């Protein structure tokens, strides 16, 4: 066991460094929500009407779903440990539709281009 | 039905 006398990033208070990466995290899915992604992600913004396209193993299939309403939610009640955390829920709804569906199908065809502008976004992960 | 996966989506037009 070795204990890290040096915290990656020393903050006052408690934990500046968190903070601000997760509030860029907000500042991701706020624009992945703007009308210009909702032409194509309207799908990934509430959890998929399951009845409309008349599925028959949601369930059988999916067993981490997750939707860009509830991600948000857990982001604005900031129950996440930082930005690693973030990224790996989005990409778990988005690896749903890739699983349980051919890559050439329409719904992992908006996701593959959601998960472009998605990267680049997360890539805007400033340190200090 | 086209059962075993998200067969029902609306992009464009679903008919042609």
């Amino acid at each position: 066991k070795d204990v890290p006398d040096s915290q990656q990033h020393p903050a006052p208070e408690k934990s500046s460094k968190v903070s601000e990466q997760l509030k860029c995290c907000s500042g991701i899915l706020k624009e992945m929500f703007a009308k210009k992604h909702a032409a194509y992600a309207w799908p990934f913004y509430k959890p998929v009407d399951v009845e409309a396209l008349g599925l028959h193993d949601y369930c059988d299939i999916i067993k981490h779903p997750m939707d860009m309403s509830t991600i948000k939610s857990k982001l604005e009640a900031r129950e996440y440990r930082d930005a690693q955390e973030f990224g790996a829920d989005v990409r778990l709804m988005f690896s749903n539709c890739y699983k349980y569906n051919p890559p050439d199908h329409e719904v992992v065809a908006m996701a593959r281009k959601l998960q472009d502008v998605f990267e680049m976004r997360f890539a805007k992960m400033p340190d200090e | 039905n086209p059962d075993g996966g998200k067969s029902g989506k609306a992009p464009r037009r679903r008919a042609v």
